[PDB]
């Protein structure tokens, strides 16, 4: 299993991006999914989640109203729609998967085996 | 001459098998540490191999890794009961007897050491029977001889002095009256008669033997006699030195079956044929040619460049970083230790509970 | 009387401790053993546990069993590493030790066994100092005194003349002259003096210990003095007897915590909190309430009654026949043998496999 | 997981008879489903089968075109019609269940985990 986001890069503030997130085998519609974001100095922290059948979705506070998380098993991706940016979502951006299937380890880092490599975004005011 | 102090040639062999038995406690702790660290080795990498097939349920690779917990978690079995049944009781009889041995040994030798009148006349001469010697340091007249059972930590024993034949340096002595016996030197020790030897008021009423009935000391004015060991048979006036020959020459050491990880075809390994009868062909007799076609769909071959490959996929997993510590290596190739890989199989074992309900 | 030989209060006690020294091996072998069969219990235990949930995956029950499987396995997992880490070195350093000691004490005890002039005269005299004793069957002058390494079969050993204090019956000898030397025996053992002891030409030039230093053998013409070993301190001239009394001291027995059952409440039960706190609660850290909440669910309760209600199921649960022989019990209560549990746990892993394909 | 087999009896030659096998859990859709004969002085043997999925069913061939094995899950119960009896089909008819489900399983006793307790069917000419 790996992971590996696309869509990152530059925007500028109240602009939109959509991340990607593509795993390498059809095991993917038995994983949860996540999407981690860290911040320049900052430490990795939780943006936005959708359970393993897609049946759920968790977001933080900080974007809620504002991200997308969704999926599609078919094409065995996970998309991250990044609405209203502003200079503060500046951070790399992980994808994650967990073989857990129980909602409660979506929410922390620490329950899922699976990160890709992580993309940069960065917001310009 | 007869009845006078023992010259090196005497007590320098007994000092050589003195020093190579306090060796034999540290190869029976060597030896039990091994067994137990192979078979945590073997446990760690069963243990592995069930995370990979909890994690990776379903795929062709989850049940080729099953079929490789079941093979190492039989090796740590096997050799646990080995550890049990057979290296328990060789490492304590070999220690037992060496260290019984040496202790026979050493009294004598220490008897010896201080049983002198002066600087030249004594019971332990040097080689040229010029000077009593002296113990310093850890020696005896150059001899490495401690009389002493040493801190026991963990090494292999040498086979020396004390090896698959016998007591090698322990041969023949046709001439003790002027190879083992100084001409001046005076020991009542040498001889049971009275005027020169332990006898008070007449000759003592037999021969008497020391060291475990090495040398036997005669109640006449005859020089002594010692006991040929370096060609031994299993049998004695001097048993503990049988005993301690015979307990070292039956260790195997942690390097049995049990304790070896087996690199031929698949079919072979322990454990497979039969896990692969009942599981995946619900058979109790097969022909290799069936259990062959059946590894075929799983290991993608049937030698053991396709066991390691599918070892090589167990050690590339990764697990969920809270399961091993804030930082911490999360491939299970990284990951050692029985119990803690075993909280992670526990684990994953009630996410696959989890899963089954809801499927 | 000065420098005469020993009546048998003096080697009396020396006999009595060789012959409890005997049987430290046999303790060493009895330890060792019950560590590896104790493991082998947890681990069948475990792995009935494991079977039955491979078997009823789903059910709360199943869930029960891998929290009661991860508990055994890390049951025997911790005692093979005390087994590797403590208990290996406490016994094999009990075994030298004693062993050591034994042939130091075994050597000097034959020696005055040996040394006779006549039935009433020698080294070794009798209670009265009438006549001198002699080793028929195991014992000498009615005391048990083999003066040899006995076979080596497990069992526990007597802590009645080595013990926590030390040697009890090694007291202080005020009056060795009276009690310990014969009147009229003649022995030159007892003296280093050269008219009645092991002197030659003149007095030996210092005074001589034997039995790895216990008794002093002064070369003057007085009696032998011993050493008071009955109210021992870590620390000598008497080393090895130091050595033996703190390595039986050391040892703890197949009977630490790794090795003994818990009858307590489940969350407090060994891998329960930990197990329950991740794979059930997503949390790291958790309040017993919270616990105990998690176990009523998959165990009705979460007292020992609940934990033993579920052991039962576990061992009511029937595998299949071709599991294990073409009549014997099917049972997994009525199984044991780890490698044996191990093949069935594996049969049970591949049919989950499938499963999983499947669904 | 208990079986109590019923419908046994006595029975005229080339008469009919159904037998029943409840178990006393849900389980039983988890369970391929056999029956096993015992005649008087024989050995047991395979009669009829039924896969987990109730999709196969497998016949000795002393038994094939008269016994018609079928399971009915709601019910918690496998059924064995049995017709045109002859005198050899007398035995003790044992019901049986096994948590594979693999389809070859379930032609011999020994991988099944489940037995019940037996009932006597006795055919006279
Ligand atoms: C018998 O053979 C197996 C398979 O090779 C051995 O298991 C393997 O042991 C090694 C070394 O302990 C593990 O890999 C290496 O380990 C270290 C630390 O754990 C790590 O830093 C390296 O990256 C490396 O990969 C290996 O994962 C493990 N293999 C499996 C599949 O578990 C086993 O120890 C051997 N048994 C005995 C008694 O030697
Ligand atoms: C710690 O406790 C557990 C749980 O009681 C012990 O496991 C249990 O051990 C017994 C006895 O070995 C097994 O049951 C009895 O066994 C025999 C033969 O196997 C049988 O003839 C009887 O019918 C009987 O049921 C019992 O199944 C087993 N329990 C489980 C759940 O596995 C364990 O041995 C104890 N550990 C130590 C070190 O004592």
């Amino acid at each position: 299993v790996q992971l590996q986001e696309s869509g990152g890069g530059l925007v500028q503030a109240g602009g939109s991006l959509r991340l990607s997130c593509a795993a390498s085998e059809r095991t993917f519609s038995s994983l949860g999914m996540g999407w981690f974001r860290q911040g320049p100095g900052k430490e990795r922290e939780f943006a936005a989640a959708i359970s393993w059948s897609g049946v759920s979705t968790y977001y933080a506070d900080s974007v809620k109203g504002r991200f997308t998380i969704s999926r599609d098993n078919d094409k065995n991706t996970v998309y991250l729609q990044m609405n209203s940016l502003k200079p503060d979502d500046t951070a790399v951006y992980y994808c994650a998967a967990t073989s857990s299937w129980n909602d409660m380890a979506l929410k922390s880092a620490g329950w899922y085996e699976y990160w890709g490599q992580g993309t940069q975004v960065t917001v310009s005011s | 001459a007869a009845e006078k102090g023992f010259k090196q040639a005497f007590w320098q062999p007994l000092c050589q098998v003195s020093e190579e038995l306090d060796d034999q406690p540290k190869g029976a702790l060597f030896t039990l540490q091994a067994a137990a660290s192979k078979i945590q080795k073997m446990r760690d990498a069963a243990l592995r191999a069930s995370i990979y097939a909890e994690i990776n349920h379903g795929t062709n690779r989850a049940k080729a890794a099953v079929i490789v917990a079941n093979h190492y978690a039989m090796k740590a079995d096997s050799g646990l009961e080995a550890l049990k049944q057979t290296l328990s009781s060789q490492e304590v009889t070999a220690t037992a007897t060496a260290s019984y041995l040496k202790g026979r040994i050493d009294e004598y030798l220490n008897l010896l050491l201080q049983t002198k009148e002066s600087g030249t006349s004594g019971c332990m001469m040097d080689t040229s029977g010029t000077n009593t010697v002296t113990k310093a340091g850890g020696t005896i007249g150059g001899v490495p001889c401690k009389l002493q059972l040493s801190p026991i930590q963990p090494k292999r024993p040498a086979a020396t002095y004390l090896g698959k034949a016998g007591y090698v340096g322990l041969t023949r002595q046709a001439d003790a009256a002027n190879n083992f016996h100084d001409n001046d030197a005076e020991c009542r020790l040498a001889s049971g008669h009275n005027t020169n030897g332990l006898g008070k008021s007449g000759q003592l009423s037999a021969a008497v033997t020391m060291a475990a009935g090495y040398v036997t000391v005669a109640n006449s004015q005859t020089a002594v006699t010692v006991q040929a060991l370096d060609a031994l048979q299993e049998a004695a006036a001097h048993q503990p030195w049988i005993d301690a020959w015979k307990a070292k020459k039956a260790l195997t050491g942690a390097e049995t079956a049990e304790f070896r990880n087996e690199t031929a075809g698949i079919a072979g390994k322990t454990g497979v044929t039969k896990l692969v009868e009942e599981a995946l062909l619900k058979k109790k007799d097969s022909e290799a040619s069936e259990i062959q076609t059946e590894l075929k769909k799983y290991f993608s071959g049937h030698e053991n460049e396709q066991w390691t490959a599918i070892e090589k996929l167990i050690s590339e997993q990764p697990v969920a970083q809270n399961l091993v510590g804030d930082n911490q290596p999360t491939k299970l190739g990284e990951l050692e230790g029985n119990a803690k890989l075993t909280t992670i199989l526990a684990y994953y074992r009630m996410e696959t509970a989890g899963k089954f309900e809801v499927l």
